[PDB]
Order: C-alpha cells, then structure tokens, then sequence
C-alpha cells in the first residue's frame, strides 16, 4: 500500500496504489471514503 | 456548462487537473459557503454569447 495525496482528505485529491501477492496491483483513480483498507484476506 | 477559475494560489506546473475546490478566504470572514463579502467561488461560467 502506497496511498498518496495532497491533503489526505475526502474532498481533495488522493491516490490508492496497492500491491499484494497476486495480480491486484490496481491503481485506482480516486478512493477517499475508505480510511484504512488493510489486509482483508480473512 | 463551461467553468473557468478567476483566481487561485501559486501557479501551476504543466498538466494539472485540479477539479477539487471548495472556497477561498479573502479575509477573516468565515463564509464557508456564503457569497457575501471577502468570499467568492473560484468557478464562474463563461456564457459564450
């Protein structure tokens, strides 16, 4: 996880570069409602 | 339907998209959504007559 941003705020801009042991190396456009998407392998 | 910014902070580098904006404080007046004195929205429509 390499969450970037300019203020780390819901209104302003942010990025959510994430990585794992599989093909989920997805770089989403703008995710801000999730406070902490940690390891959720359950 | 077309919006441009009248004024802003210090100037841009090449190729920024700055679609997020709320308000500018032109003084000590806490408007935060009021179109009164010392507070204005940056977005303002062309009209294109």
């Amino acid at each position: 996880g390499w969450i970037f941003g300019t203020t780390l705020d819901s209104k302003t801009q942010s990025l959510l570069i994430v990585n794992n042991a599989t093909n989920v190396v997805i770089k989403v456009c703008e995710f801000q409602f999730c406070n902490d998407p940690f390891l959720d392998v359950y | 339907n077309y919006l441009y910014r009248l004024f802003r902070k210090s100037k841009l580098k090449p190729f920024e998209r700055d679609i997020s904006t709320e308000i500018y404080q032109a003084g000590n007046k806490p408007c935060n959504g009021v179109a009164g004195p010392n507070c204005y929205s940056p977005l303002q429509s062309y009209g294109f007559r």
